[PDB]
């Protein structure tokens, strides 16, 4: 009877292990989607500092 | 009846940790249920409450030791009558310290 | 609360055709709805959601408006909340049809925040917290205003309203996960607000989802700076004594290790060491640590938490500091005091610039008004003598040996038994 | 019925405890990285930025 | 002090997180004592503010049971006696009575 509770509680657990994974994957997801996202402001930084500059030519 | 023994039987229980405590302390004050030991293969001193058990026994200790003192002072000892339940809460530690 | 009602609405399905055959909605919205009930496989939601997109936001505005029977309201918004857990990027659609109709997201809804059914409202609510947390457009400006004060008239509230004020707190958090928020938040009395619910004794969950946000604005640097104007520390000390679940627990000293490492400066890290350690927080560190818990956060925050603490008892006891609180008056149990490492190092400090440390002590010893600062003064001068054996003499000269041997006798039994420590240490030997 | 409802409901209240319990963590880590990518992101940025300044 | 000696001794006794975070306690307990026990662990939830429940599991045991005899200040002597030579199986006729 008691491997009822175990069997349920086990379950709920690998429930909890696999979102708990992606929460964690997430970190090591998105600092590569940051490492893309840097090309926006870079850009953004030199096409808006060439407008100043071509005010200043 | 006396005319024949009890008719005992095995359980068990699920609980929350945190609530464990409170609950097997309410357990005691029914005081109609046997525990048993789920993990003998390893010592007691061993499992998951270790340091619990540690600073209680040296709690009693030093009661134990300011007791000592007491008799040979000449103050006597409150025998109130009160029997309370030891608060689960951190509220440990302050009677700790 | 949220649960049982959540349920009975995704059953409680009722025809959209009867309030089209009334003329309250358009036949398109009443197609729309009746065609994605239909449609419930995944592929066939997203080719309703790509078909049709133009029109989805727009049947669930017009029915949610229109509709005075609740059952069909809420089986809307518990079908955009569902959509939003089987995929977050559903916010999307409402940003497209908003775009189409040349309009910002918010008009829309915020009224729908003032209807009557306390779940309908709060489901909007949700639904509202997703679409602006997760979406490119975020809440600004007066917006924002009126929706973090629909937040709070929510909190002020403070049980079913507990339990609804659980998905207020959902929905704050949802929204403090991004910065902007933060900051309005901040600007808003919504801290204060936090602050109010807590010291009313509110329920577990809604601890947790409080020191969730405030754990946030401690993440934050500026925001951790803005918000010692409440400080949150003594009431949050205490209340781990009670709190010893591993959520709340956890929580709390998350928030602590964010308060100590993201203070902006030396100062202000020192003022929440203060807090800390004066409210006792080191030797529930210490215990913490002898504990032993399920996952990394709890026992490295612990660990951190004595570093930082130690460095923090360390600083105050340095010799500086001592002379700086003998000069400020501050002789109010600092960590110095009771740092014994700090009296057997630095005792001889007190000779310094001619015992002008002990002079002080000495003068305090017959001008203190308060209490505490009289027996720590003889305390103080009884340690000098304990740690340094020519001070026997110095404190005879002085006159701390008659000062503490008469304020045992002082009005204030806290200054006797202070003063009786001290004249102990005088007579520790010959 | 009742005996068997009765596990049936509390161990899944238990279960429920358990799963939201996890997803608290799983916020948890959600917040923390949110924090820690995002200033690593302005720490490239804005080096990124001086060069391109110092360029310019 | 003592009680809390007691009580972590019994929860030291219960299976562990690799069990589940959860604890587990296996126990002895008369049948006439089932609702009482339950109740002692409901109270016991709403002491510590859980919200969620404690439960009780029987199970079919195949293993002896421990004996008890309901005693009496008249018949604790008696009882005694008749337990010297050995303690009584479950149930069984008890000689206390007769004896």
């Amino acid at each position: 009877s008691q491997s009822q509770g175990i069997q349920q509680l086990l379950q709920a657990e690998k429930r909890a292990a696999e979102k708990v994974a992606d929460a964690r994957k997430r970190k090591a997801r998105r600092l590569k989607q940051a490492k893309e996202e840097a090309q926006m402001e870079v850009e953004q930084y030199r096409r808006e500092r060439e407008q100043e500059f071509q005010s200043k030519q | 009846e006396l005319f024949r023994s009890e008719e005992m039987t095995l359980a068990q229980l699920f609980l929350q940790s945190e609530a464990a405590y409170c609950c097997v302390s309410e357990l005691e004050e029914l005081g109609k249920v046997q525990f048993r030991d789920l993990n003998p293969d390893v010592n007691v001193f061993q499992r998951k409450f270790v340091n619990e058990v540690r600073r209680c026994e040296e709690m009693d200790r030093k009661l134990r030791f300011v007791e000592k003192e007491i008799r040979k002072a000449n103050i006597p000892i409150m025998d109130t009558g009160e029997n309370p339940e030891v608060p689960f809460p951190r509220d440990m530690i302050d009677l700790e310290a | 609360i949220i649960a049982a009602k959540a349920a009975e609405v995704r059953a409680n399905k009722v025809n959209w055709q009867s309030y089209l055959q009334g003329q309250m909605i358009s036949a398109e919205d009443c197609e729309f709805i009746q065609r994605f009930e239909m449609k419930r496989c995944s592929e066939e939601k997203q080719e309703m959601l790509q078909t049709e997109g133009s029109q989805c936001a727009k049947t669930f505005i017009n029915l949610m408006t229109h509709i005075s029977k609740e059952q069909t309201v809420q089986y809307i918004l518990t079908m955009v909340d569902d959509m939003l857990q089987e995929n977050h990027q559903r916010v999307s659609i409402f940003f497209d049809y908003a775009k189409r109709s040349k309009s910002t997201a918010w008009p829309y809804f915020l009224p729908m925040l003032n209807r009557q059914d306390p779940f309908t409202v709060h489901m909007a609510a949700r639904i509202i917290a997703k679409l602006a947390a997760w979406g490119k457009e975020l809440m600004e400006g007066s917006d924002l205003n009126y929706y973090f004060n629909w937040i709070k008239t929510q909190l002020s509230s403070q049980s079913d309203s507990s339990q609804y004020v659980q998905c207020v707190a959902g929905c704050l958090q949802l929204m403090l996960r991004v910065n902007e928020y933060r900051f309005a938040w901040v600007e808003a009395d919504g801290v204060n607000c936090i602050m109010g619910v807590l010291s009313n004794k509110c329920g577990f969950q809604l601890q947790y989802q409080m020191i969730f946000s405030i754990w946030l604005l401690a993440f934050s640097p500026q925001m951790c700076e803005h918000l010692r104007r409440y400080n949150i520390i003594p009431v949050l000390s205490d209340i781990l004594q009670e709190s010893v679940k591993e959520k709340v627990t956890r929580i709390i000293l998350a928030a602590f290790r964010n308060f100590l490492e993201k203070s902006t400066e030396r100062e202000t890290r020192q003022e929440y060491a203060l807090a800390m350690i004066q409210c006792k927080v080191l030797k529930q560190l210490e215990n913490l640590e002898q504990q032993k818990y399920d996952d990394e956060d709890i026992s490295e925050d612990i660990k951190f938490l004595l570093e930082k603490l130690g460095e923090s008892v360390q600083d105050l006891s340095s010799f500086d500091e001592y002379s700086s609180e003998l000069k400020s008056g501050r002789l109010e149990w600092s960590p110095v005091h009771k740092s014994e490492k700090f009296w057997r190092e630095n005792a001889v400090r007190l000779n310094e610039k001619n015992y002008e440390l002990l002079k002080i002590l000495t003068k305090l010893l017959e001008v203190s008004d308060d209490p505490q600062v009289l027996a720590v003064a003889a305390h103080d001068v009884g340690e000098y003598v304990r740690h340094y054996p020519r001070g026997k003499r110095v404190i005879e000269q002085l006159g701390g040996k008659q000062l503490v041997m008469n304020h045992m006798h002082h009005e204030d039994q806290q200054v006797r038994y202070n003063a009786l420590l001290a004249v102990q240490k005088l007579m520790v030997h010959n | 019925a009742l005996s068997d409802a009765d596990v049936q409901k509390q161990i899944k209240h238990m279960m429920a405890f358990i799963e939201q319990e996890a997803n608290e963590k799983a916020e948890e880590i959600d917040a923390k990285a949110e924090e820690e990518f995002n200033i690593e992101k302005g720490r490239l940025v804005q080096t990124q930025r001086l060069k391109i300044m110092e360029y310019y | 002090v003592r009680k809390m000696k007691a009580i972590y001794h019994t929860l030291n006794l219960c299976n562990i997180d690799v069990t589940q975070k959860c604890l587990i306690a296996e126990v002895w307990c008369p049948v006439t004592d089932l609702d009482s026990i339950q109740f002692a662990l409901r109270r016991g939830t709403e002491h510590s503010g859980s919200t969620v429940p404690s439960i009780l599991n029987r199970m079919q045991t195949n293993q002896t049971p421990p004996t008890y005899n309901k005693t009496n200040k008249f018949t604790h002597g008696f009882q005694n006696i008749v337990d010297a030579y050995g303690i009584g199986t479950y149930r069984e006729i008890n000689p206390a009575p007769y004896t």
